[PDB]
RNA sequence: UCGGAGUACAAAAAACCCUCCGAGUGAUUUUAAUCUAGACAAACCAGUCAAAAUAAUCACUUAUUGAUCCAAAAU
């Protein structure tokens, strides 16, 4: 099995996060995180 | 111009309420691998025994401050079966009144996972919040 | 390092030490932290605070970062807008 | 001769855990007070306890030893059930580190007469 | 190279083609944030904790990791 580098787009902005994903996908990657141009929790969606 | 004018630069202010009533205080911020947390002004302590039930309100330096037990005379005479949910709402507002007459508002209650389910606890608490008592110490400043 | 150089006799520069320090005018040397762009994903929030930071270079540094520096660098210089200049100057400093 | 040795990797450096400060030692709010991997020392009143087990004080004073009783968290529990077991007579004691602060809180200072 | 024991018995440190076990990742959910006192550790480089001020866990848990430069990328 693998692990795969995804990166994170914000709704709003420029934003962008960068985390590790898994071969299997347990979980498939949507977060609620912090955007600082807003102060904001925010909906972040899986991507490239 | 006046006798009595001079002040001096740094005041004595000698009650030991004074700094714990302004919220700029001490707490002991610690422990942690202990239980319960020891961070509090003043701490609800309950004790149910198999017969009465008691309940106090302490310092962290031991001194038990304002208490409500059944043993004393006034409750005992007053009501029956001293187990009662009853009763433990009894000596809920009873501590309650006393508080407010200590002029404590703010005391932390940190009940055990099991008993903060228990009738007598939920009851204990509303009588403490009728009571005007608010649980939930407020905060320090610049801690 | 260049002692004596070919054409004009005087003592070149290491660029090297120029792309990478900066040395404010009271002789401290200011340097990034090694591997803040490096593989991110890995490391913790605290980690990357703490490469992000800039630092200072203990005395056996400055000294050998100095030798390889002309007196060009070693210059008291104002610059319009310059942030750093609010750092030039030593203060309070009883040794 | 074939001298192959089987065994690999006995080389680490030492962890430098134990401890750093002394009792009766003075402290500044923030100095790590001793660090260990596991808990030999448990964080008493103003000390604070990392992450890593890290034991640092939290006030400004004289760091002090101490054997006291232990009532573990009813939230962990494993220690919940070593206490359970016990015979009824006795109970358990641990060693603590605390800090005794030494600057008063503050001070009452007049600014204005008006 | 990296980590647990022993050797190295009670602060730290401590060798061998010494004696023995491990790691070059999985499993989840709760997405684990900014900014700054004081510190451990340390030749250097890297490593560690962390109050105040704003608004990750389990797997002995400790090891799961590669510096510049140069490349591709988007912000
Ligand atoms: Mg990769
Ligand atoms: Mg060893
Ligand atoms: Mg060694
Ligand atoms: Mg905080």
């Amino acid at each position: 099995s693998k692990t795969i580098l995804v990166k994170m787009m914000s709704q709003a902005g420029t934003g962008f996060s960068f985390n590790t994903k898994r071969s299997r996908l347990r979980e498939k990657l949507t977060l609620l995180h912090y955007d600082p141009v807003v102060k904001k929790k925010v909906l972040f969606v899986e991507q490239k | 111009p006046v006798e009595n004018e001079a002040v001096a630069p740094e005041f004595t202010n000698r009650n030991p309420r004074n700094l714990e009533l302004l919220a700029v205080a001490r707490k002991e911020r610690g422990w942690g691998t202990v239980w319960p947390s020891r961070e509090f002004w003043h701490r609800l302590r309950v004790i149910r025994t198999q017969h009465h039930i008691e309940a106090l309100v302490e310092h962290r330096n031991g001194q038990v401050v304002v208490s409500a037990s059944t043993r004393e005379w006034a409750i005992k005479k007053h009501l029956y079966s001293t187990r009662n949910v009853v009763a433990c709402e009894s000596v809920g507002r009873v501590l309650a009144e006393r508080c407010l007459e200590a002029g404590i508002n703010f005391m932390v209650y940190h009940p055990t996972p099991w008993e903060a389910a228990s009738d007598s606890i939920k009851r204990l608490q509303h009588a403490m919040t009728e009571g005007g008592v608010v649980l939930r110490e407020p905060r320090r400043i610049y801690e | 390092v260049t002692y004596f150089s070919s054409r004009k006799g005087k003592r070149k520069t290491v660029k090297a030490v120029i792309y990478r320090f900066l040395r404010l005018h009271s002789g401290l040397w200011l340097r990034r932290k090694a591997g803040y762009k490096k593989k991110l994903w890995k490391k913790t929030a605290a980690r990357k605070r703490r490469l992000r930071e800039f630092v200072f270079c203990n005395k056996t540094q400055s000294k050998l970062l100095d030798k390889m520096t002309t007196s060009f660098w070693k210059r008291r210089n104002w610059y319009a807008d310059d942030p750093y200049q609010k750092y030039q100057d030593r203060t309070n400093l009883k040794v | 001769t074939g001298g192959s040795s089987k065994n690999l990797g006995g080389k680490s450096p030492g962890k430098r855990f134990g401890i750093k400060k002394m009792e009766g030692h003075y402290v500044h709010a923030g100095n790590i007070l001793a660090t260990q991997r596991h808990f030999r020392w448990h964080p008493g009143a103003h000390v604070g306890l990392g992450k890593n087990k890290c034991l640092y004080a939290l006030e400004e004073g004289v760091v002090r030893y101490t054997k006291e009783v232990y009532v573990p968290n009813p939230s962990n529990s494993e220690a919940v059930d070593l206490v359970t077991r016990l015979p009824q007579g006795a109970v358990l004691y641990k060693t603590f580190v605390h800090v005794v602060p030494a600057k008063p809180e503050g001070t009452f200072k007049l600014v204005a007469m008006l």
